[PDB]
RNA sequence: UGCAUUAGCUAGUUGGUAAGGUAACGGCUUACCAAGGCAACGAUGCAUAGCCGACCUGAGAGGGUGAUCGGCCACACUGGA
RNA sequence: CGGUACCUAAUCAGAAAGCCACGGCUAACUACGUGCCAGCAGCCGCGGUAAUACGUAGGUGGCAAGCGUUAUCCGGAAUUAUUGGGCGUAAAGCGCGCGUAGGCGGUUUUUUAAGUCUGAUGUGAAAGCCCACGGCUCAACCGUGGAGGGUCAUUGGAAACU
C-alpha cells in the first residue's frame, strides 16, 4: 500500500520506474494517491527528481509518505523536510 | 411532388433543355425563387421571371443553357414533407467539391447564402456536386 | 493528338465447315501521347498481321479526351450501361495511382494524380466500356465557368 | 446544489403526492442519425387530487420516505 | 427500400451458411453436452473403405476413407498416400486439401501422427519441415 | 547487389560490377535462376521478378527484410513517387570489402563488419544502418591496417552525395542525408513500386 | 443484455402516508390506495454475460477486437447460520 | 548477471544456404524404366512405343535462415452495396386488390438559437491523434519528452428550413 513506490516498468531490463506512493488500500499496479512525475528514481544519472513540486501541499498534508532515500532528495528540492518548515509557518 | 422543381418538373426540363425550351413556369414561392435567383445571377439561366398569381401561382422561369447546348444541372434534391424535414442549425457549415457545387438553401440565424457563406464559419447549405 | 497503347486481343473461332480460324480481333490505342486518349477496335486475322490489320480499324475513329491536365480537380467518373469506373483526385506527388486493367491507360492521359476506384461490371468487352466511360464524358473547367455566364472564377 | 427537475405527464391517482411522469425526448442512429421521438416515465399517485389526471407538468415526485413516488419534485404546471 | 420506414430494419448485407462442422467442434462429457471451441484437434475412429452399386458414371479407382483419429465419431474423410496402415483402431491428425484426378474428396490425414505409415514414392520433393529449420 | 560478383559471376547479376566479367570465354547469360526469364513481377504472372533481384539485393536486404525496407519507404510519407525512393535507396554497400572506398566496396560484406569498427562515437558495426553525420564509420583503431582501410588516397574516395570520407582509417562523414545525386536510379520510383502498389 | 419456429405481461401488485433504517433513502414488512401496472419499445421468457481498450482493417465511412496484454466486476473445497 | 564483454587480433580464403518442378498457366531440360499404368497431380493437367510431366536425375527456380501448409479477418473481390446492391429473364418485384397508426402526403409568408465544419482554450488508451529522442550486431524490439493537440467540457446569439 503506502510507501514511496519505486514501480516496476519496461521491457527486458528497462526498469523505467515512476515517482509514486501507492494508495493505502491499492497495490503497486492499482490506483494511487497521485502520479507525480515520469522518471526512474533509480536512474543511473541520479535520483533525478522531476515531479509536481507544487503538489507538496496536498499529499504530504494528506496521506503521502517517502521512504528513507527520497525524503532527502525532496528537501534538497525543498519539499519534504521543507514541508515541515511550511507546517511551522 | 415538387419539394424541388428539380424533383418532378425536371422530368420535363431535362428534355426541355435538350430541345432548347428556354422558358417555363414554377409554383409561386420566395425561397424557391431565391435560390434560382442565386443560380441565374451565377449565370445558369437568364433570370427568374416572376409570379402571375398570388398563392402557388406561376413564377416564370426563362432557362438559358450553355452556348454549346450543354447543361450543368448536375442534380438537385430534397426530402421535404410533414414527416421529413430539418428540425435542427448553419452556425457552422462546410462545402463539397471545392466550391463548385451550389444548391439548396434553408436555415435561420442571419442572411448570407450557400456560396455567400463559404467563408463565414456560419456557413450555408450545399446539396449538388457541380464541377 | 492521341495516345499509343495496346488494349487486348481475341481469337474468334466459329462453328464452321473446316478448321476454325483464330482471328486475333484486337483493339489498340494509337497516337503520340497528348492527353486525348484515342482507342479503337479491329477484326483482323494473322498472328503477326492482325495487330496492324486491327489497328487499321482502330484508327478509323479514335476518340478525344479533353483533358484537364495535372488532374481533373473534382471527382472524375462516368458510366454507360453496365460499365463505369471512378477516380477520386489525390495529390500528384504520389507516384502512379491506378487499378488493375486501367493502369496503362492511367499513364496514357497525363494526370497521374487521381486514384482509380476500379468499379464497374465483370464484362471484358465492356471492361473497355467501363474504362472509357470515366474519361469520355469530360468537360474542361474554365470553359464551363465561362459557359455558365460568370467568369472563370466568379463561380469558385 | 441542484438535481433532477425534468418535465412530463401524469397518469394515475390515489393518495400521497403525484406526479406520475411521462417525459418525451429524442433518440438517434449511427450511420444516418434519425433523432426521433421516444419516452420515459416515473409512476406515482395523486397529490390530494391537486394533480389533474392528464397533466403535462414540470415533473418529479418528492424524495421517498415511504413507498409510492420516486424523487425530487419541483412544481405542478400545466394540464393536458 | 425506404430509409425513414427503414428504421424497423436496416438496409444491409446478408448472412452465412454451414461450413466444415468438424474443423471447429468440441465435446463436453459432463452432462451429455455437445461443445464447440474452434480447434483442429477433434478425433474419431478407423472404420471402413468402399463404395456401392453405381448409378452415376464417376470413374475413379482410389481409396475411400471412413477413417479417423482416437475417439469415435463417424465421418467421411481421405487417407492420402499409397503405403498406409489404416485398417482399424488407428489414431491420426488431419489437415485439408485436394490433389487433381480425385472426385470430390477434400481433406487429408497427416503422415506419422500416432498409428499410420509414411511417404515413400517421391524423392525430388525433398527438403520440407520448415520449423526444425536448417538449410 | 544481385547475389553475384562480376569477377566470377557477371552473368546472373544484371549488374554485379566487381571484375572483368565472363562474356569473353564464358557465356555471360547466367549460372542459374537469375537470367531474363519468366519471373512474376509484371501484370502479376509475368517476366521481371528476376529483376526483383535488381530491386532487392541492390540495397542488400533480402525479401521480408527488403520488405522491411519498403515499408520504410512508405514511412517517409511525403511524395511517395520520390520520398519513398530516396530513403529506400539510402544505404551503403560500398564501404565493405574489395574495391575503391579505400579498397572497400565490391566483394561486399566480408571484412568491414568487424564488430570492432569503432565509429566516431561508441560503435556501429553494421552499415545497414544509414550512417549519421559526424558518426564516421571508421575501423578498429587498434587493428586498423588492411588493404581495405587506408587505400582511399589511391583507389577511390567519395561514397554518395553528402556522404564523404577521410583517409586516416577512412572516417566517413554522412554530413547530410543522401539525395539522388550520387544515389542509384536502378530501382524504379514508379515500376518497382507498381510491383507492390499497382 | 441479444432473441417471438419465445407474446398478451403482471397481482401490497402498481412503491407515497404511519411504525420501524440504511453515514443516505426507500413495500424492505405492515393499517389505505386502482385492478392497476406491464405491453409484440417482443415486457414475459430463452440464450448470455465479468465489462472496455487490445488487434486487424474495409478507400474514407470507421469499425470486429477480452487468448494474452493492460484497466474496471465476481469468486476463493460447494453450500448455510 | 560477466575473467566474459573492450582488446591482441590468436583464426584462415577460415569455424556460416533449399524449394514446386523440371507440365501450357509452374519460369526449374530434356531425357530415359513411362505407354491414361505407375503416379507428380495448384486454373487445367500429363501419361497410351516420338512424356516436357509418373520414378529418377548434373545443374536445376522464387528467395535465405531459407521450405509449403493448417483455424481466424481482409487483399483478392466496394464478387457484400448512404457513403460502396439491385429485384422481367439473371441475387431478388405481390391471385390479389380493398384498409387504421404510420413512412411518406404540395405548400406560399414570418419569430426562436435548441442542433444543421462551437468561439478558443485545461483538453485526449497503449501494439492507436505531429515531431524529438536514446538504445537497438541492423534489428529482434524497447521505452522517453514535447503536440497535448488541431479533437471533449466550457462560454456564445442570432438566415433562406425547421
Amino acid at each position: 500500500a503506502v510507501k514511496i513506490r519505486l514501480t516496476r516498468l519496461g521491457s527486458k531490463r528497462n526498469p523505467f520506474y515512476r515517482i509514486v506512493v501507492a494508495d493505502a488500500r491499492s497495490p503497486r499496479d492499482g490506483r494511487i494517491i497521485e502520479q507525480i512525475g515520469t522518471y526512474n528514481p533509480t536512474s543511473a544519472n541520479a535520483p533525478e527528481i522531476k515531479v509536481d513540486e507544487a503538489l507538496a501541499l496536498k499529499w504530504l498534508n494528506d496521506g503521502a509518505k517517502p521512504t528513507d532515500t527520497v525524503h532527502n532528495i525532496l528537501s534538497k528540492e525543498g519539499i519534504m523536510k521543507k514541508f515541515d518548515e511550511q507546517k511551522k509557518a | 411532388t415538387m419539394t424541388d422543381p428539380i424533383a418532378d418538373m425536371l422530368t420535363r426540363v431535362r428534355n426541355a433543355n435538350m430541345v432548347r425550351h428556354e422558358k417555363l413556369e414554377l409554383p409561386a414561392s420566395n425561397i424557391k425563387k431565391e435560390i434560382a435567383e442565386i443560380l441565374k445571377s451565377e449565370g445558369f439561366i437568364k433570370n427568374v421571371e416572376y409570379v402571375e398569381d398570388d398563392k402557388q401561382g406561376v413564377l416564370r422561369l426563362f432557362l438559358k443553357y450553355g452556348q454549346n447546348d450543354e447543361r450543368v444541372i448536375t442534380g438537385l434534391k430534397r426530402i421535404s414533407k410533414p414527416g421529413l424535414r430539418v428540425y435542427a442549425k448553419a452556425s457552422e457549415m462546410p462545402k463539397v467539391l471545392n466550391g463548385l457545387g451550389i444548391a439548396l438553401v434553408s436555415t435561420s440565424e442571419g442572411v448570407i447564402t450557400d456560396k455567400e457563406a463559404r467563408k463565414r464559419n456560419v456557413g450555408g447549405e450545399i446539396i449538388a456536386y457541380v464541377w | 493528338e492521341f495516345e499509343e497503347r495496346v488494349v487486348t486481343i481475341n481469337r474468334v473461332a466459329k462453328v464452321v465447315k473446316g478448321g476454325r480460324r483464330f482471328r486475333f480481333t484486337a483493339l489498340v490505342v494509337v497516337g503520340d501521347k497528348n492527353g486525348r486518349v484515342g482507342f479503337g477496335t479491329g477484326k483482323a486475322q494473322e498472328v503477326p498481321e492482325a495487330i496492324k490489320k486491327a489497328v487499321e480499324a482502330a484508327k478509323k475513329d479514335l476518340v478525344v479526351v479533353p483533358r484537364v491536365e495535372g488532374t481533373t480537380p473534382h471527382t472524375i467518373t462516368g458510366r454507360y450501361g453496365s460499365g463505369s469506373v471512378f477516380m477520386k483526385p489525390a495529390a500528384p506527388g504520389t507516384g502512379v495511382i491506378a487499378g488493375g486493367p486501367v493502369r496503362a491507360v492511367l499513364e496514357l492521359a497525363g494526370i497521374t494524380d487521381i486514384l482509380s476506384k476500379s468499379l464497374g461490371s465483370n464484362t471484358p468487352i465492356n471492361m473497355v466500356r467501363a474504362t472509357i466511360d470515366g474519361l469520355q464524358n469530360l468537360k474542361n473547367a474554365e470553359d464551363v465557368a465561362k459557359l455558365r455566364g460568370k467568369t472563370v472564377e466568379e463561380l469558385y | 446544489n441542484d438535481r433532477k427537475v425534468y418535465v412530463g405527464k401524469v397518469v394515475s391517482d390515489k393518495m400521497d403526492k403525484t406526479i406520475t411522469v411521462l417525459v418525451e425526448t429524442y433518440k438517434t442512429h449511427k450511420l444516418y442519425g434519425k433523432r426521433v421521438k421516444y419516452s420515459k416515465k416515473y409512476k406515482t399517485h395523486d397529490e390530494n387530487n391537486s394533480a389533474k389526471l392528464g397533466d403535462i407538468v414540470k415533473i418529479q415526485e418528492t424524495r421517498p420516505l415511504s413507498a409510492t413516488k420516486r424523487f425530487r419534485l419541483v412544481e405542478i404546471v400545466e394540464e393536458s | 427500400p425506404t430509409i425513414n420506414q427503414l428504421v424497423r430494419k436496416p438496409r444491409q448485407s446478408k448472412i452465412k451458411k454451414s461450413d466444415s462442422p468438424a474443423l471447429n467442434k468440441g465435446f463436453n462429457s459432463k452432462k451429455k453436452k455437445f461443445t464447440d471451441l474452434n480447434s483442429p484437434q477433434k478425433r474419431g475412429v478407423c472404420t471402413r473403405v468402399g463404395t456401392m452399386t453405381p448409378k452415376k458414371p464417376n470413374s475413379a479407382l482410389r481409396k475411400y476413407a471412413r477413417v479417423r483419429l482416437s475417439n469415435n465419431i463417424e465421418i467421411n474423410a481421405y487417407i492420402p498416400g499409397i503405403g498406409h496402415n489404416l485398417q482399424e483402431h488407428s489414431v491420426v491428425l488431419v489437415r485439408g486439401g485436394r490433389v487433381k484426378d480425385l472426385p470430390g474428396v477434400r481433406y487429408h490425414i497427416v503422415r506419422g501422427a500416432l498409428d499410420t505409415s509414411g511417404v515413400d514414392g517421391r524423392r525430388q520433393g525433398r527438403s520440407l519441415y520448415g520449423t526444425k529449420k536448417p538449410k | 547487389r544481385f547475389r553475384g560478383s562480376n569477377w566470377k559471376k557477371s552473368r546472373r547479376l544484371g549488374i554485379s560490377l566487381s571484375g572483368t566479367g565472363k562474356e569473353l570465354e564464358k557465356r555471360p547469360y547466367a549460372p542459374g535462376q537469375h537470367g531474363p526469364n519468366q519471373r512474376k513481377k509484371l501484370s502479376e504472372y509475368g517476366l521481371q521478378l528476376r529483376e526483383k533481384q535488381k530491386l532487392r539485393y541492390l540495397y542488400g536486404m533480402t525479401e521480408r527484410q527488403f520488405r522491411n525496407t519498403f515499408d520504410i519507404a512508405g514511412k517517409k510519407f511525403g511524395v511517395h513517387g520520390e520520398n519513398f525512393m530516396i530513403l529506400l535507396a539510402s544505404r551503403l554497400d560500398a564501404v565493405v570489402y574489395s574495391l575503391g572506398l579505400a579498397r572497400t566496396r565490391r566483394q561486399a560484406r566480408q571484412l568491414v563488419n568487424h564488430g570492432h569498427i569503432l565509429v566516431d562515437g561508441k560503435r556501429v558495426d553494421i552499415p545497414s544502418y544509414s550512417v549519421k553525420p559526424g558518426q564516421t564509420i571508421s575501423v578498429r583503431e587498434k587493428s586498423q591496417k588492411l588493404n581495405i582501410i587506408v587505400e582511399s588516397v589511391e583507389i577511390n574516395n567519395f561514397v554518395p552525395e553528402y556522404l564523404n570520407f577521410d583517409a586516416d582509417s577512412l572516417t566517413g562523414t554522412f554530413v547530410r542525408l543522401p539525395e539522388r545525386s550520387e544515389l542509384p536510379a536502378e530501382i524504379n520510383e514508379q515500376l518497382i513500386v507498381e510491383y507492390y502498389s499497382r
